[PDB]
C-alpha cells in the first residue's frame, strides 16, 4: 500500500500536539484491537520526547458500557486534550455520552484517527463542530 | 360507577347553578355510564361542630372532591383547614377557591390542598413587572403578617435573584402595635421611595395614618398597595392617586363555580381512563387504611391543562397555583377608582386614561435621591484625626499655621472613653487633620453637605461570632455603617481580600508599608526574618492593636501561627497606648504603618523605625455597594493625585519635620 | 412537640461535616416540599461558619426525572458529600439512578435526614450500606 501508518499517524498527532503546547492531556482506549501497541507506541514517543507530556492514566472500556464503572474513569478526566481510539459505531455513544457529561467543552479537544473518519456524506449529528480529524484523504491530488 | 362532589355552600341559587353544572358537565362527554352526584352543606356559626359535621357526612358519602366556597363570613380566621386536614389524613384533594394565605401554600402541612387562586406573592412579581417597567432598584419592605412574611421573603429573594440586587430595608414585627413611626423615619432618611407592604386592612389603615400625620404622601413617594389594603378604613384612609391591584373575578363566585366543575369534571374523566381504582373506605368506625391511589390522582391534578372557562387558561404550576392570570391595575383619583392598567400573565398594558401621581407631572417620579448629607465616621487616627476639645460651648479656637495655613475645622461628636470608663459621655468637638481636609477637597470638588462623627470604639472591625444561633457579625467601622447609621468610612482602611468580598472599594490615596517601632548590641530586629521572633519569649514583647486587619493578614498567613498565639496575650485597645507602653520602655517591638511612625520619629527622635519595607499597599475611603458616590468620587481623588494636591497634604504634616 | 425539627436537624448533621473536615460538598433538593426554607437556612449556615464552605451548587428539580435533563446536573457532581431533602418514594428512584450513575462509591457519601427514613423494619434493597441518617427515636428511653 501507501501512506503511513497508524504510528505515524500518531507521531503527526503528536506533533500537532508540540506545535501548540497542549502538554495535559489524556488517552481513552476501547477494545478495538492494535490498542496496546498504540499505548505503547504513545509511551516510548513521551519517553522519547523533549516535551515531558502530562499524561493521565489510559481509560480503558471493557464492553457496551454500563455508564456506572466507564463514568469513574470518565470523572477523573480534568485535562484538556482527550485522545479517543475506536470504531465508528461506538464513537457516536462516546461522544454522546461525553456531551451528557458536559465533557464536549471549549477547552475540551477531540483528536480522532482515520478509520472512525468513515464517509465523508455520512455525518451523524453527535459530532462536535471542531473535530480535529487526521487522514490521507487529499482531494487536489487524484488518483491518476 | 358513580362519582361524588362534596361542597361547603350556603346559598340556594348557587347550589342549584352547582347542580346544573353537574347535570350539564356529562352533556358533551357522551352516553357514558358514569354518574354524578353532589351533596353540599350549610354552615354553624362554629368551627369544630362544623368540622365535625362536614367530615362525617363526606366519610359517608365517599366524595372525590371537597369544594370550600365562601367570602363574606363575618369571621376574620378564614379557615377551611380542618376539613383539608381530615381529607389529607386519606390524601383527598380538597379544592380551596376563597382564601388566599400563604400557610395553604406549604405542602408539607397541607397534604392535599388544591387551589385555583395564587398568594399575594405573585403580586409582587407583578411588582417586579414594575422594576420591568419603570427601572426601580431599590424597594423599601414592610410585612406584619410573619405568617406568610418568610414566604413573601423567599419571593422576593427569588425576584431578586435575577439582577442580583438587594432590598434595601425589610420589616417584620407584631400586628397590634402603632409606634411604627421611627422605622418610617428611618425609611424616610434613605434614598429609595418605594413601599411594599403587605398586611391586614388594620395595619394599612395604621399606617396611612401614620403617613398623613407626618405627611409621607408627598411628592416622589412611591406607594404600591394590593386588593386587601384598599378596602375598609384603609380605602377611607388611602391618599389620592395611590396605586393597587384588582382580582379579576376574584369575588365574582358564579363563574368561578362552573369553572371549578369543569375542572374537577375533565380530571375525574381523565382519570377514568387510567388502572388501579381505589375507593375511600368508611373511616368513621374501624378503618384507618389509608387511600392508596392519595398521590397518583394529585399526579392525574398536576398535569391537568385547560382550555374553557371565562377567566381563562387556568393552569397547575408544581405548587398547584394559577398561571396566566389577568389583572388590574387601579388608581385613587379623588377617592375614586379610576383604571390605569391591566396585565395578562407575562404583561402590563396602561390603558387609554392616564397615570395621575401625587406629586408631580403624570410621568414617573424618580424617588431616588441620594444623601446630600453624607454621615461620615472615622477612627481616632493620631496624626490623621485631630480632636480637640471645644473652648467655651460647642467652639474651635481658630488657631493659625505656621505656613499661614488657617485650620479648617469641623464639629464633630464622639464618646469620650471606652464603655467600662464611660459608661455614657458624648459630646461635640473640633475634628480636623489629614482627612478633614481630604473631605474639603471633596466637597470643594463636588458639592455635597456631611455629618462628621466618631466610631464608638478604637477598632477598625473584625468577622467574629455572635454569641447565639453561631452567626457572623462585625463590629467597629463596619459593624456601623453595615447597619445604615453610617454612610461613608473615611479613614485609613486597610485593603484587603475579605472586605473587599463584601464592599466595593476605591483607589488608594495613601501607599505605605509595614515597620517595627523601637527605642534607642543589635537594637534593630531587620523585620519579620530575626529567628528570635520566629520562636518568642518573655524577653521580645511585641504585639499590635486588638482587632486590627494586621492581624487578619497574618491569620491569613498559615505559617506565623507562633506569632499569633504570642500577640494575642499583650494586644492593647489603641496604637497610642502602645505608643505610651514602649515610651516606658515596656514594649519591644510595635508591627505599624510606615508613615505615621516617620510623622512620630520627627516628633521623638528617640522613637526609631526599621530598616525593611513588607506589605507595600494602599488606603483608600471606605465605602458602600454599587452606588453613584463611586465613579464621581474617584474621578475627584484622582484628580487630587495628578496635580500637587498631595504635595499640599505633604506640607502640611508629611514634609514638615522639626 | 417533643420532638427534634429540620433546623436543629441540619445544624446537627453540619456540625458532623464540620468535625470531619469535608467541605467539598453537593446539595441536591427535588420538589418535597418544605425545601427552600431548607435551602435558605444552608445558606445562612454556610455564611456564618468558620469553615467557609466548598459548596457545589444545588441540583434542582422539577418533576419525577427524565433522566435527560435532570441526567446533566447529576453528571455535574463530582464531589464526596451528598445531602438530600425528599421522600422515601423519591429517594428509591433516586438511588437507583445514583447506582445506574456510578454515585455510590467509596469517596462518595450519602447523608439523608430523619423524614425520608420511616420504619425500622421497612428497609429496601436499594439502599447504600453506610447511610448516615440522624433521628431522635432514642430505644433507651420509652414513651412511660
Amino acid at each position: 500500500q501507501f501512506g503511513a501508518s497508524i504510528q505515524q499517524q500518531a507521531t503527526v498527532m503528536l506533533k500537532i500536539m508540540q506545535d501548540y503546547d497542549w502538554h495535559v492531556f489524556s488517552l481513552v482506549t476501547t477494545i478495538f484491537p492494535g490498542y496496546r501497541d498504540f499505548i505503547s507506541f504513545i509511551k516510548t514517543t513521551v519517553d522519547n520526547s523533549f516535551v515531558g507530556w502530562d499524561m493521565q492514566n489510559v481509560i480503558t472500556l471493557d464492553t457496551s458500557f454500563e455508564d456506572a464503572k466507564t463514568q469513574v474513569q470518565l470523572k477523573k478526566i480534568h485535562s484538556s486534550v482527550i485522545l479517543l481510539y475506536c470504531s465508528k459505531d461506538e464513537a457516536v455513544l462516546i461522544l454522546s455520552e461525553a456531551r451528557s457529561l458536559g465533557l464536549t467543552g471549549y477547552d475540551f479537544f477531540w483528536i480522532v484517527p482515520s478509520l472512525v473518519s468513515g464517509n465523508t456524506e455520512l455525518i451523524p449529528k453527535e459530532f462536535p463542530s471542531g473535530l480535529i480529524s487526521v487522514s490521507y484523504d487529499d482531494w487536489d491530488y487524484s488518483l491518476e | 360507577k358513580i362519582v361524588n362532589i362534596g361542597a361547603v355552600l350556603s346559598t340556594r341559587k348557587h347550589e342549584q347553578m352547582f347542580r346544573e353544572a353537574v347535570n350539564q358537565a356529562n352533556k358533551r362527554h357522551g352516553s357514558w355510564k358514569i354518574q354524578l352526584n353532589a351533596t353540599s352543606v350549610t354552615h354553624k356559626p362554629n368551627a369544630i361542630q362544623m368540622a365535625l359535621s362536614v367530615c362525617e357526612d363526606l366519610i359517608s358519602s365517599q366524595v372525590y372532591a371537597i369544594l370550600v366556597s365562601h367570602p363574606p363570613t363575618p369571621n376574620d380566621h378564614f379557615t377551611p383547614t380542618p376539613v383539608s386536614y381530615t381529607a389529607g389524613f386519606y390524601r383527598i384533594p380538597v379544592l380551596g377557591l376563597t382564601t388566599r394565605m400563604s400557610i395553604y401554600s406549604d405542602k408539607s402541612i397541607h397534604l392535599s390542598f388544591l387551589r385555583t387562586v395564587p398568594p399575594y406573592s405573585h403580586q409582587s412579581s407583578v411588582w417586579f413587572e414594575m422594576m420591568r417597567v419603570y427601572n426601580w432598584n431599590h424597594i423599601i419592605l414592610l410585612v406584619s403578617d410573619d405568617h406568610e412574611g418568610r414566604a413573601a421573603q423567599k419571593r422576593l429573594e427569588t425576584l431578586l435573584e435575577e439582577r442580583e440586587s438587594k432590598a434595601e430595608k425589610v420589616l417584620q414585627f407584631d400586628p397590634g402595635t402603632k409606634n411604627v413611626t421611627a422605622l418610617l423615619m428611618e425609611a424616610r432618611e434613605l434614598e429609595a421611595r418605594v413601599i411594599i407592604l403587605s398586611a391586614s386592612e388594620d395595619d394599612a389603615a395604621t399606617v396611612y395614618r401614620a403617613a398623613a400625620m407626618l405627611n409621607m404622601t408627598g411628592s416622589g413617594y412611591v406607594w404600591l398597595v394590593g386588593e386587601r389594603e384598599i378596602s375598609g378604613n384603609a380605602l377611607r384612609y388611602a391618599p389620592d392617586g395611590i396605586i393597587g391591584l384588582q382580582l379579576i373575578n376574584g369575588k365574582n363566585e358564579s363563574a368561578h363555580i362552573s369553572d371549578a366543575v369543569g375542572v374537577v369534571a375533565q380530571a375525574v374523566h381523565e382519570l377514568l381512563e387510567k388502572e388501579n381504582i381505589t375507593d375511600p373506605p368508611r373511616g368513621c368506625v374501624g378503618n384507618t387504611n389509608i387511600w392508596k391511589t392519595g398521590p397518583l390522582f394529585k399526579r392525574v391534578l398536576m398535569s391537568s391543562k385547560y382550555a374553557d372557562g371565562v377567566t381563562g387558561r387556568v393552569e397547575f404550576n408544581e405548587d398547584g397555583d394559577r398561571k396566566f392570570a389577568n389583572y388590574s391595575i387601579m388608581n385613587l383619583q379623588n377617592r375614586k377608582l379610576v383604571q390605569v392598567g391591566i396585565y395578562n400573565g407575562t404583561h402590563v398594558i396602561p390603558n387609554d386614561r392616564k397615570i395621575i401621581w401625587p406629586g408631580g407631572e403624570t410621568e414617573k417620579p424618580r424617588g431616588y435621591q441620594m444623601s446630600t448629607r453624607l454621615k461620615i465616621v472615622t477612627i481616632h487616627q493620631e496624626p490623621f484625626v485631630y480632636v480637640k476639645p471645644t473652648m467655651s460651648d460647642g467652639t474651635c479656637k481658630e488657631e493659625f499655621t505656621v505656613n499661614g495655613d488657617p485650620v479648617k475645622k469641623v464639629i464633630c461628636t464622639g464618646p469620650n472613653d471606652t464603655s467600662p470608663g464611660s459608661p455614657r459621655h458624648t459630646v461635640p468637638q473640633c475634628c480636623y487633620g489629614f482627612c478633614i481636609d481630604l473631605l474639603i477637597k471633596l466637597a470643594r470638588t463636588m458639592n455635597f453637605t456631611y455629618e462628621v462623627h466618631l466610631v464608638a470604639d478604637g477598632k477598625f472591625g473584625t468577622q467574629e461570632r455572635v454569641n447565639n444561633s453561631n452567626k457572623k457579625e462585625w463590629n467597629g467601622m463596619m459593624g456601623e455603617l453595615l447597619s445604615g447609621q453610617a454612610d461613608m468610612i473615611v479613614a485609613p482602611l486597610t485593603i484587603n481580600n475579605e472586605r473587599a468580598q463584601y464592599i466595593e472599594f476605591s483607589k488608594p490615596f495613601k501607599y505605605q508599608g509595614l515597620t517595627i517601632l523601637v527605642k534607642k548590641p543589635e537594637e534593630r530586629i531587620t523585620g519579620i526574618n530575626d529567628p528570635r521572633l520566629r520562636n518568642p519569649s518573655d524577653k521580645f514583647i511585641y504585639a499590635t492593636v486588638k482587632q486590627s486587619s494586621v492581624d487578619i493578614y497574618f491569620r491569613r498567613q498559615v505559617e506565623l501561627s507562633t506569632m499569633y498565639r504570642h500577640m494575642e496575650k499583650h494586644n492593647y485597645e489603641s496604637a497610642a497606648e502602645a505608643i505610651q507602653a514602649v515610651r516606658d520602655n515596656k514594649l519591644h517591638a510595635f508591627i505599624w504603618d510606615s508613615a505615621v511612625l516617620e510623622f512620630e520619629a520627627s516628633q521623638k527622635c528617640d522613637l526609631v523605625t526599621t530598616g525593611e519595607l513588607f506589605f507595600r499597599s494602599g488606603f483608600g475611603i471606605g465605602m458602600r455597594k454599587d452606588s453613584p458616590w463611586k465613579q464621581n468620587v474617584s474621578l475627584s481623588i484622582l484628580k487630587s493625585h495628578e496635580n500637587g494636591f498631595m504635595e499640599d497634604l505633604d506640607k502640611t504634616w508629611v514634609r514638615y519635620q522639626e
